């Protein structure tokens, strides 16, 4: 099994290659616990998490791009949003929006794989469509 | 078995 | 904050898998490959996935295309999206406590996986596809 092979690989499979280089792949996963809080140090939103694809565990981060488009807010958001009342209370909103999606989350993950520091970025989220069905019946030769 | 999401979720092993 | 987790990762299961194919006891469970020619898998972690069609305190009985399945301790678990009601359609990840007459888990946690429902066609070739990648 390919590293390329649509629609999702596995971690399990990615380890077990021995990849020498930063690897993106694109695997079905959950989070199973965060592993930090949400953090806005640095101007930019990140998070720490352990997920799983069901073939292993893997510590990941998230990229602020993610967390910005969960929560509705960038950092500089929501630090404006701290100089007004109602503007704030829209973040909270975004907030406990973005703590349930975290919560949910269980989609296509493309990562980028550091095998030397066993971790990775998540890169982008994508929810499952006809063509991933589709593609795992090719792979499945059906 | 121990959970981290914003709490502390506590599982039994 | 400090976790902890099963020591394995939660494979993806059907209830008939467990129900028929595992063997071992309470701690010890593995799921017999013998019909694919392959060795025993460890079965502690699950991720199964179903339509809930009882759902009672922290107890549910969810169903996958293969047959039945119970999870207990739903109170303990992080809450997203409420799905604990009949209807919905669910991931769990859990703990194997017994395999039959019917399989039951311990919950470590109930998503909900309603709002699509490609989730729901793509299961079965999921459990099949991953089986089909592990030596």
């Amino acid at each position: 099994m390919d590293l390329y092979s649509p629609p999702f690989v596995y971690l399990s499979v990615l380890m077990a290659s021995k990849p020498k280089e930063v690897t993106t792949v694109k695997v079905k996963a959950f989070i199973v616990t965060l592993t930090g809080n949400l953090s806005s140090s640095g101007g930019i939103w990140s998070i720490t998490a352990k997920v799983s694809d069901g073939t292993a565990y893997l510590d990941v981060d998230f990229v602020d791009e993610i967390l910005t488009s969960l929560i509705g807010f960038s950092v500089p958001e929501m630090k404006q949003s701290k100089k007004d009342p109602l503007q704030y209370q829209k973040f909270l909103e975004g907030l406990q929006k973005c703590q349930r999606d975290l919560i949910d989350l269980c989609c296509l993950m493309t990562i980028s794989f550091n095998p030397s520091l066993s971790k990775a970025m998540v890169l982008a989220l994508q929810d499952v469509n006809m063509e991933h069905l589709e593609n795992l019946k090719k792979r499945l030769n059906k | 078995y121990r959970l981290w999401f914003f709490q502390t979720y506590k599982l039994p092993c | 904050a400090g976790v902890r987790l099963p020591r394995s990762p939660p494979l993806k299961v059907l209830a008939e898998q467990l129900r028929r194919d595992a063997e071992g006891g309470p701690g010890a469970w593995r799921l017999s490959r013998a019909a694919a020619g392959r060795g025993p898998l460890d079965l502690a972690a699950v991720w199964m996935q179903g339509r809930v069609v009882m759902a009672d305190r922290g107890e549910a009985r969810l169903r996958d295309p293969s047959g039945d399945f119970s999870v207990r301790g739903l109170e303990r678990v992080p809450r997203g999206r409420p799905c604990l009601v009949p209807g919905k359609y669910v991931m769990v990840m859990g703990v194997v406590q017994a395999c039959s007459p019917e399989p039951c888990l311990q919950a470590v946690k109930m998503t909900d996986l309603s709002d699509n429902p490609i989730h729901e066609s793509m299961w079965e070739l999921e459990v099949e596809d991953l089986h089909r990648n592990i030596p």
